[PDB]
RNA sequence: ACGAAUCUCUUUGCCUUUUGGCUUAGAUCAAGUGUAGUAUCUGUUCUUUUCAGUGUAACAACUGAA
RNA sequence: AAUUUUUAAGGUAUGUAUUUUUUUU
């Protein structure tokens, strides 16, 4: 239950100052000061012898995944 | 059949208002301003003391009335459906409103 | 292993809806396959083994040092680990009995 | 660097508790479920309305039904009595006990 | 009007398939009970 | 090897099943002693559960089984799925 | 008969925490035994013909034939 | 034909009260 979060205005009214308390870190040292502008017996005795689908689960990609690293 | 919108369910209240009042009006038959400053724009309005202690005395009565109706459906309510198991009386009440969701 | 268990039961759904994938007329020939070599080697089908059979103690010692070697190791033991080992110190205690309790559980029992 | 295990322990005392102390949670528990969560009165409590309102527990702990002078040993020996042929019959009686005078 | 929601998997606090085979099954067992009962035979 | 259900045992199932519900197996065990989860679980699937369906056989029944164990050789869950009853009873 | 007020009652309507979240169900773990003996629920059978014996404090109960 | 050295933190809680010169009827 978050609920309501939390307002950025009561966190904007504190009387720290403009800045936070003046405590510097290590993010907001001055970086890319400048902008850019735009301008035959053998074979014989056998027996037997002669689209994407829209889910990751039943993908075609998926079944691939499962049928290696489940082995 | 039905539920009703908080509009027209506004108005039928203004009406049973209106007729108690009404009421009040006859039987006090059978038992027988605008001044705004100068210095500030506040207006000020001439009141009778009485009417005003019979509108508190209305408004609190009502309250009363509606309390004491609602709470008689709390108990018969829960005196009422001793049908399926419960532990608690919050089960049973809310089981009640399983049977409302019927 | 969530994943994998879904594709199973997706697997074997579609198996109760599209049919078996043999078709009779393979299976025939498998079966064919079959008779004819077993015909050609004169085998002789395996029995069920009898009330007094010669090596059923044997057998049974066999198997109960298999599932014995699982817990020589262990060390500390779940529930059921000590359930498995009471069925198998008493199948040493009374191995007729757990015998004919087998028996009894390869007739009888199919759930 | 045994963090990497991943079990541990509260700073708090000796834990696990004895044997016996787990049956006494667990026979309240149990006769909690088949009571469905009835306070059953003491006999001596001076009457919450009961689910039923003969049953009772007298100065032992027994459960006894005031109509038929029965004791019993459980909540599920109650629903056997409850559910059976005397306690039938004493509420007959009882109902022809009344229907005779007021 | 919203249901309960009721979970099998936690009770915190208070608060208390249809279709049949197919043709494939009928078809296969057959062919194997007729070609044993031939191969019995 | 027993693991017999009393009537007790049995009713504090279906009490504790309607508290716990079906999931939560080992929190059933802890109200019911001599009794481990894989045993409640395994009672409640196959015997107590109102759902199930414990009755006498139509004639269309036993012709619908004999007609499946027929088609389908020994697979007695495959066929109390199609059946729709418990499996030992089938 | 009727405009019409107030208390009582049924119904329709209104309704309460109608479970605090999340992940690998977040993970894992669980019942001593034997000998003697009593207490207490439920289910089932009988208040139904005479006399003769056994039996009982008296019944009851048991035992025969019309 | 050549490696390379170590300190903190996730473990022993946390919380409350406690040494005071008697605020005018
Ligand atoms: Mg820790
Ligand atoms: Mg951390
Ligand atoms: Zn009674």
């Amino acid at each position: 239950t978050s609920h309501r979060p939390q307002l950025e205005a009561r966190s904007g009214a504190k009387a720290a100052a403009y800045t936070p308390t003046g405590i510097e870190h290590a993010r907001l040292l001055p970086g890319h000061t400048t902008l850019k502008y735009r301008k035959r017996s053998w074979r014989k005795g056998t027996a037997f012898g002669r689209g994407y689908i829209n889910d990751m689960t039943k993908s075609e990609y998926h079944q691939e995944f499962l049928h290696k690293h489940v082995r | 059949r039905g539920g009703i919108s908080y509009d027209q369910l506004a108005k039928l209240s203004y009406e049973k208002t209106l007729r108690n009042l009404a009421t009040q009006t006859q039987n006090s038959s059978k038992q027988d301003k605008v001044q705004k400053d100068t210095k500030t724009g506040k207006i000020t309005i001439a009141d009778d003391d009485k009417l005003v202690n019979k509108l508190a005395v209305s408004l609190q009565s009502e309250s009363k009335k509606r309390y004491e109706a609602r709470k008689r459906q709390m108990q018969n309510a829960k005196t009422l459906y001793g049908v399926e198991s419960f532990i608690n009386d919050k089960n049973k009440q809310f089981n009640e409103k399983l049977s409302r969701e019927s | 292993t969530r994943l994998w268990i879904k594709n199973e039961q997706e697997r074997q759904r579609q198996i109760q809806k599209n049919g078996p994938e043999i078709t009779p007329e393979e299976a025939t020939t498998i079966f064919s396959v079959m008779v004819e070599w077993l015909e050609s080697r004169s085998f002789s089908p395996i029995p069920f083994p009898p009330l007094t059979y010669k090596n059923d103690t044997k057998i049974l010692v066999l198997a109960l040092e298999d599932l014995k070697d699982v817990y020589a190791s262990k060390v500390r033991l779940n529930a059921s680990e000590r359930e498995e080992l009471a069925l198998i110190e008493e199948a040493y205690d009374n191995p007729h009995d757990t015998l004919n309790r087998i028996k009894k559980y390869l007739l009888t029992q199919r759930v | 660097m045994n963090y990497l295990e991943g079990v541990g322990s509260k700073k708090g005392g000796g834990g696990i508790a004895s044997e016996s102390q787990f049956n006494l949670q667990r026979r309240k528990e149990v006769e909690s479920l088949l009571s469905k969560g009835e306070n059953v009165p003491y006999t001596f409590q001076d009457e919450q309305v009961r689910s039923n309102p003969y049953i009772y527990k007298n100065h032992s702990g027994k459960l006894v039904c005031k109509l038929c002078n029965t004791m019993h040993m459980s909540w599920s020996s109650v629903e056997r009595h409850l559910g059976g042929k005397k306690h039938g019959l004493n509420v007959l009686r009882r109902g022809i006990s009344i229907e005779k005078s007021s | 009007k919203i249901p309960a929601a009721v979970s099998n998997w936690k009770n915190p606090n208070g608060y208390t398939e249809n279709n049949t085979i197919n043709d494939g099954f009928m078809k296969l067992s057959e062919a194997l009970e007729n070609a044993d009962k031939k191969a019995r035979q | 090897k027993g693991g017999v259900w009393t009537n007790v045992e049995d009713q504090i199932l279906k009490a504790a099943v309607q508290k716990y519900g079906t999931h939560q197996w080992s929190k059933v065990a802890s109200l019911l002693q001599k009794k481990t989860a894989r045993q409640s679980e395994l009672r409640w699937n196959e015997y107590l559960n109102p759902k199930l369906n414990f009755t006498e056989f139509s004639k269309e029944e036993d012709a619908q089984l004999l007609d499946l164990a027929r088609e389908l050789p020994n697979q007695w869950r495959t066929i109390a799925d199609m059946m729709a009853r418990p499996a030992q009873v089938c």
